[PDB]
RNA sequence: UCAAAGAGUGCU
């Protein structure tokens, strides 16, 4: 719609509805979402510890790590 | 067979010239317009918010003030941008509000300033004249060169001195006639071409503390006493009329123009006073929305509103129908309310506080002074019944009641609510038991006494 | 007395005032009657209608055929300036037919149920498969609806600026375009809805299922406002005039039945549709169409109480009683997927694989518009008023109710444990004096309501 | 309390009724001064009533010297008296506090006001000037300001063509 | 299909002095959309008014 | 305001309608092509043409309510809101675009003129308020001034208010001579209806103008030097001199002008 | 060009 007088503003807000990189968003959001919870599983797990050496090699695998990390 | 269509004729609907306006056809069938009662509904509560934004009321500060707490305001009844005030420091000032600017000063009294008024006297355009009374015992007459009018070219300076017996805390001008009446010891009424009172006028021992002439039978005066008494004068007759002693002082007295046989009372106890001067025995009207003493009262010339300065150190706004303020006015900067007058075209109020400074403020907070189109006054109007219409309605009250008021004022507001509580509860128990307990009307507690029984 | 008698006149004042300006109205709808009374309303064919108008309605009239993306459902905007036509394989374009210009071309490769405008012309939403996809003027899509899955209706509010969607997994959506957020969800627990449509008077949603019951929903309400059966099959349409007195459906039966919304009674029933009607529409004039296999036949003032203006397939016999069809449209090897009106105008749009097609049938449109509800001469400048404005008066969700005219009636440590002790008695005495003064009150009531036991009954 | 206002320009004398009366109170307040800036709003407040254009370049001169001296000439004698009512007493608003006395000595029954009131719709009347017109034949006052500049200028100073 | 409080007048405006009064007056439609351009003029107008700049003198003898 | 105007006329279609004289389509057609004007005279880039055309169609409209009033009811006139409101209303607009467009004398000559045409139903006072204005607006016109001195010696026969009339405009514009002409040929007129009411009077049982003659010379010559001179004196004797000979050739030609007025009057010497 | 978005000017 057209800007909005003032007092047009004051009295209706957060009416104007109706590069990318949503996808890689959601990446970085989904690795956070197991250091995380791989964090609130046990460390003596042994399940734990080879699932995060899978995940650490791999993006290093990747180059998204220039280093193991 | 025969046929018709809907047809438009592209000319009708689309005008030829660009600088033509285009035909708003309109049609009032009612299913046309649907939802009547949420769409009226939508643009109430719009009204009320738009309301709250444009509640503007300060307008500004006549120069500096005076240097001494203000405790005498006379305003000119003939002209709009006339005032005349004055403080304990003994100075009186007469002002043009319209440039917010001082006509002139004068150290009038050695004592202070106890009552200011505005007069034309009749000694037997180009000045303006006022009457000051203190407590030096001596009344003033002054005048003042005005720029109202151009039709000459001085004199500048005290005219007259009445010299008194006693002290003089209060006096008042006569609207038709040259004479005054002035309030002390004993109220006197005088004439401008004779320096001692003409007539005596007094119920009894007891001093006056204010005297407000009648606006319509100017010939009607009323007064306040020490003794927390309301005595009634009669210039016909030249002695008093009626007295009642009530259960404390009124500070203040203020006749309404629009209904002459009425007048509302300043009082100390939190509360001002609606009285109809033929039937003294009750009250028409009481406003209780005060936390201190009421110290001024004044009528619109529209006869509808009143407000009533109080020590509370607030200017509050109430209709002469209903009990309670629509209005709060406040400041910080107004230290003790002692005067609260109006403009007389009832769009703007003046107040007097003890800091040393009259304030204007807006009687209508959202109003504004400038000539609007009749565009923007149709839509201004459609807003304040629809506000009127929906006053009650919930949210609507929730947007439109809310005010910002001192924390001394609501912690004073919150604890009387209980003392009264206490009160009702207290007695109401005593009703489960006592036989014999007259109710007694709201309308008649504050009265203690009349004279004259009807 | 006075009060109440002063207060009728302005009434009778408005009123008055409201027959001043009905002669303003600039022009009226149109007629067809026959000259002869052996000519009929339903015998004119409609190319010699096509013959009676003038060139420009006959440049009104639009018919393209095209088969990429068949059926074609056909929505008409409010303002009707634009017409929204939505292909049954994907294909979706926003065009003004007056103007002659396309506003945006859709070329996508989904399944498509139903479109419709939004707000104006600038934005619209078309329901996929399985998802809805919003699309502005320019055709770029602006967000796709999560919330909204497998929709075969969409139905927007503009007093209330909210889009509801009716789909198989019966879950009831209430979106509001201009917060951008789904106001309610709801399960109908009738099961997939069939049938979807609105009533303008009371904005209130009317669904249609197998059963053949007809839940009226609205976004406030937890559980629907009226469940009513008038069909005995599954609803396939509903429709509802202008007024909103007045409510039509057709049965899955082949039944077709009138009802009236304010009084929840049954008008007229009609068992004797040889196939159930494809869908169902009402004229703002109060004139209803229907559609069924490749037969469209209209009844003029069907919407009346009486028994006579019932409708009624040809006549029997020519009797006055029986109402004839006013208007007679057969597309030969052809079927119609849907009926869309064209207010503001007097013509019935009508969709088929095909293509689509534009039937004239006199006193179809509303003979006067108000410019300030909708305007086809509506520049781009004032459209933008108008819609700030509208957004501005926009009405709430909870505001919706089954009557417009009911809404605005009047009605630490030791010490705190000490703390506790004393409130607990401080509260437990109010409960004893609260009893005592209620027995006081019972006794006030009360009060105000053997030869030898009485001898005795001092002791 | 104004109704009538007198303004002077070099082509003639145009006096102006005064329809609505700005407020007196709020006079300094900003919007009321927007007020006399638009054109629209001030319309409202005045409207053209009489135009009296001067015959030729001497009566504008002469005219020039007795509106400074304060003086009332016989044109300014002659628009007043049809337009002004006989009459409590009619107020005029005009820019000038020593013309005042002069209209009073010809008119008893008119009052001047020269206020900051009157000032304030005399410089409005200056800010749109023949806007204000409203198509009355005034030819263009610029020229006739810069025309009557050496007309008045340059005749105190006694040069000559000598 | 319970009335919501929200929307429900808490008491009867002024100057009304009867519920089924107000529920009449409630029945009118003030705005313009529904009343004609005249009509909207009666409707529109305010008891108290003012004229600006002007004096409001008390009442002479009637 | 375009729909306030419109619906001001409401109430008169609805008696066309209820006297039968317009169908309600005739009427409709009369709204359309009324609601076409008043948007036009309200809207920007307005003319007088405007004015004038919706004057002439209102004034057709008249016409015909007149005719079918005698062919329909075969009434002269019916007593309801018909008859007045047509002839009303065309007043109105002409206050309108005369207010409007102060500036077109021709327009303004109209309404003088549609007003005089119907006396009875326009007082002559409101003749009076027109001339008011249209006299403030130009004062400087010699013709308005000669014009209503010439409606009410004729139709009203005011000799004391047309002397009035001429006297002011001579205090605005002195230096014309045609008013000072027409005040003089009213002046004889004056007398010799005077001098032949006194002689029908005996039947049944002049100076003035010299003196016009005389101060009209004195000014006419203060006025004519005043001109050809611009803001300042002529320092030049010479010139001096050919400036009263101007005037002298002036003056001379606006006196022999007169002599061809005495000659006129017969009954004057 | 249309087509959507800004920022000034004239004027009711």
């Amino acid at each position: 719609v057209r800007k909005l007088k003032h007092h047009e503003q004051k009295l209706l807000k957060k009416v104007d509805f109706l590069e990318d990189y949503h996808k890689y968003n959601r990446i970085c959001g989904d690795i956070r979402r197991l250091a995380n919870k791989l964090s609130l599983l046990p460390p003596t797990d042994p399940f734990r510890r080879k699932h995060e050496q899978l995940l650490l090699d791999k993006l290093y695998a990747m180059g998204v790590l220039t280093t193991k990390s | 067979m025969k046929i018709k269509t809907i047809k438009r004729s592209a000319d009708d609907y689309v005008p030829v010239k660009s600088t033509q306006e285009s035909q708003m056809p309109r049609n009032l069938n009612p299913e046309l317009h649907p939802f009547e009662r949420a769409r009226e509904y939508t643009k109430a509560l719009n009204a009320t918010k738009l309301e709250r934004m444009f509640a503007k009321p300060f307008v500004g500060q006549l120069g500096y003030g005076h240097r001494d707490g203000v405790y005498a305001i006379a305003k000119n009844y003939g002209s709009l941008n006339k005032l005349a005030t004055g403080s304990a420091d003994g100075v009186i000032k007469y002002w043009n509000m319209s440039t917010r600017e001082e006509f002139v000063s004068f150290k009038a009294h050695y004592g202070l300033v106890t009552g200011l008024c505005v007069t034309q006297p009749r000694f037997h355009k180009s000045q303006n004249f006022m009457l000051s009374c203190s407590d030096d015992k001596t009344v003033k007459l002054w005048s003042i060169n005005v720029d109202d009018y151009s039709n000459k070219n001085n004199e500048e300076g005290l005219i007259r001195t009445f010299d008194g017996e006693s002290a003089f805390q209060g006096i008042d001008s006569h609207r038709e006639n040259s004479t005054f009446a002035t309030g002390g010891a004993k109220i006197h009424l005088w004439d401008v071409n004779r320096l001692k009172p003409v007539s005596d006028l007094s119920w009894g021992a007891d001093n006056i503390t204010s005297l407000k002439f009648n606006q319509n039978e100017t010939d009607i005066l009323a007064s306040t006493g020490s003794d927390n008494s309301i005595v009634l004068y009669d210039l016909r007759t030249n002695s008093p009329t009626q007295k009642i002693v009530q259960t404390m002082r009124t500070n203040a007295i203020c006749w309404n123009p629009m209904e002459a046989f009425n007048f509302v009372t300043a009082n100390e106890d939190h509360n001002a006073y609606y009285y109809d001067m033929r039937n003294l025995s009750r009250s028409l009207n009481v406003f209780k929305d005060h936390v201190s003493a009421v110290m001024d009262v004044d009528f619109s010339p529209t006869g509808d509103e009143i407000v009533t300065g109080s020590y509370d150190k607030s200017i509050r706004i109430y209709k002469t129908n209903h009990g309670h303020s629509r209005e709060i006015y406040h400041t910080k900067r107004m230290q003790h309310v002692f005067q609260v007058k109006y403009s007389m075209d009832s769009k703007y109020i003046i107040s007097g506080s003890d800091d040393g400074n009259v304030r204007l403020w807006r009687s209508k907070a959202w109003e504004r002074s400038n000539v609007k189109t009749t565009r923007e006054k149709n839509k201004l109007e459609y807003d304040e019944k629809l506000k009127e219409r929906f006053r009650h309605m919930p949210e609507i009250k929730r947007i439109s009641r809310h005010r910002h008021v001192p924390q001394v004022i609501k912690k004073a507001q919150e604890i009387k609510n209980i003392e009264l509580s206490s009160i009702k509860r207290r007695e109401a128990n005593e009703r489960r038991t006592r036989k014999d307990m007259p109710y007694i009307s709201e309308r008649k507690k504050q009265i203690v006494g009349t004279v004259h029984k009807y | 007395r006075a009060g109440l008698k002063k207060i009728d006149e302005q009434y009778k004042k408005a009123v008055s005032s409201a027959a001043a300006t009905d002669y303003l109205l600039p022009e009226s709808n149109g007629y067809l009657e026959p000259e002869n009374e052996l000519e009929k309303t339903f015998k004119v064919q409609q190319s010699e209608i096509k013959s009676s108008v003038d060139v420009s309605t006959a440049n009104k009239a639009l018919d393209l055929s095209l088969k990429e993306f068949g059926p074609y459902h056909i929505k008409y905007a409010k303002n009707g300036t634009h017409l929204l036509i939505t292909g049954r394989k994907g294909h979706v374009a926003s065009m003004d037919w007056r103007k002659g210009q396309l506003r945006a071309e859709l070329f996508l490769n989904e399944t498509c149920h139903s479109a419709t405008y939004l707000q104006n012309e600038q934005y619209f939403a078309v329901a996929q498969k399985k998802y809805t996809f919003i699309y502005d003027h320019e055709g770029t899509e602006l967000h796709r609806l999560k919330q909204h899955i497998e929709a075969r209706h969409l139905d927007f509010l503009p007093y209330h600026y909210l889009l509801v969607t009716a789909g198989e997994t019966g879950w009831l959506k209430y979106h509001d375009v201009s917060t951008g957020q789904l106001v309610s969800e709801l399960r109908t627990k009738a099961g997939p809805t069939m049938a979807m449509a609105q009533n303008p008077w009371n904005a209130v949603m009317h669904l249609g299922h197998s059963n053949g019951t007809v839940s009226l929903w609205s976004p406030s309400m937890p559980e629907p406002l009226v469940k009513l059966l008038s069909a005995r099959g599954p609803v396939n349409s509903i429709a509802i005039d202008r007024s909103g007195y007045y409510m039509a459906t057709t049965g899955a039966d082949r039944s077709m039945k009138i009802w009236d919304i304010r009084n929840f009674k049954q008008l007229h029933s009609v068992e004797s549709l040889p196939t159930p009607g494809t869908n169902v529409s009402i004229s703002d004039t109060g004139l209803l169409a229907l559609s069924r296999g490749p037969h469209v036949t209209l009844w003029k003032d069907a919407l009346k109480l009486s028994g006579d203006s019932k409708p009624c397939f040809g006549s029997m016999g020519g009797n006055p009683h029986r109402n004839t069809p006013y208007m007679s449209h057969l597309f030969a090897g052809n079927k119609v997927e849907n009926l869309g009106f064209v207010p503001f105008e007097d013509l019935l749009g009508v969709g088929h694989q095909t293509g689509i097609t534009n039937l004239i049938v006199p006193g179809a449109g509303e003979a006067n518009y108000d410019a300030l509800e909708l305007n086809p001469f509506e520049t781009k400048k004032q459209r933008q008023e108008q819609e700030v404005r509208t957004l501005l008066n926009k009405l709430p969700a909870d505001t919706i109710t089954l009557d417009p005219n009911s809404i605005g009636s009047v009605d630490s440590g030791l010490r705190s444990f000490l703390r506790k002790k004393t409130q607990n008695v401080i509260d437990e005495r109010k409960l004893r004096v609260q009893k005592q003064l209620d027995k006081e009150k019972n006794i006030r009531k009360r009060n105000h309501q053997d030869v030898i036991e009485e001898a005795l009954s001092r002791f | 309390p104004i109704e009538y206002l007198l303004f002077e320009e070099p082509t003639g004398y145009a006096v102006f009724k005064v329809k609505l009366q700005q407020d007196d109170i709020g006079s300094r307040l900003k919007e009321v001064q927007e007020q006399i800036n638009d054109f629209g709003a001030f319309t409202k407040l005045i409207e053209l009533v009489s135009f009296a254009p001067f015959k030729g370049a001497a009566e504008a001169l002469e005219n020039a010297n007795d509106i400074s001296e304060g003086l009332v000439s016989e044109s300014l004698k002659a628009i007043l008296d049809l337009n002004l009512p006989k009459a409590k007493n009619i107020t005029l608003a005009i820019s000038d506090k020593n013309l005042g006395p002069s209209i009073k000595e010809e008119f008893p029954y008119v009052d001047c006001i020269s206020n900051e009131l009157a000032q304030d719709l005399i410089r409005g009347v200056r800010l749109h000037g023949e806007k204000l017109f409203k198509g009355l034949q005034s030819g263009d006052l610029e020229r006739a300001q810069l025309g009557l500049g050496h007309a008045y200028s340059r005749a105190k100073v006694k040069f000559s063509v000598q | 299909n319970k009335k919501n409080l929200k929307y429900q007048s808490s008491a009867v405006p002024f100057p009304f002095e009867n519920r089924e009064q107000y529920e009449r007056s409630l029945r009118m439609p003030i705005g313009q959309e529904w009343t004609s351009r005249a009509s909207h003029q009666e409707l529109i107008k305010p008891r108290i008014m003012t004229k600006p700049g002007q004096v409001i003198d008390p009442l002479k003898a009637p | 305001k375009t729909r306030y105007y419109l619906e001001q006329c409401i109430p008169e279609m609805d008696d066309l309608v209820e006297k039968g004289l317009f169908t309600k389509n005739e009427v409709s057609l009369i709204m359309k092509k009324r609601t076409d004007f008043e948007h036009r005279l309200n809207s920007r880039g307005s003319s007088i043409n405007d004015y004038i055309k919706y004057i002439n169609y209102e004034s057709n409209v008249n016409k015909l309510r007149a005719k079918r009033c005698k062919r329909i009811l075969q009434v002269k006139k019916t007593n309801s809101l018909s008859d007045w409101s047509i002839q009303q209303r065309i007043g109105f607009i002409y206050q309108r675009g005369t207010n409007k467009f102060p500036q077109d004398l021709k327009f303004w000559a109209m309404y003088l003129n549609y007003m005089k045409a119907r006396g009875n139903q326009t007082s002559y006072k409101k003749i009076h308020n027109i001339y008011n204005q249209l006299l403030k607006l130009h004062p400087t016109n010699v013709d308005i001034w000669i014009s209503c001195a010439k409606y009410e010696y004729e139709v009203h026969a005011n000799f004391k208010s047309c002397r009035n009339i001429f006297q002011n405009g001579l205090r605005f514009n002195p230096d014309v001579p045609k008013l000072w002409y027409e005040y003089v040929k009213f002046e004889l007129n004056f007398i010799t209806k005077l001098i032949n009411r006194r002689k029908v009077m005996g039947l049944i049982n002049g100076d003035i103008a010299l003196t016009i003659f005389d101060v009209c010379m004195k000014t006419l010559g203060k006025h004519y030097i005043n001109k050809h001179k611009g803001y300042y004196a002529i320092s030049d004797s010479k010139m001096n001199i050919e400036l009263n000979k101007e005037t002298l050739n002036y003056l001379f030609s606006e006196s022999l002008r007169y002599i061809k007025l005495f000659d006129e009057f017969l009954d004057l010497e």
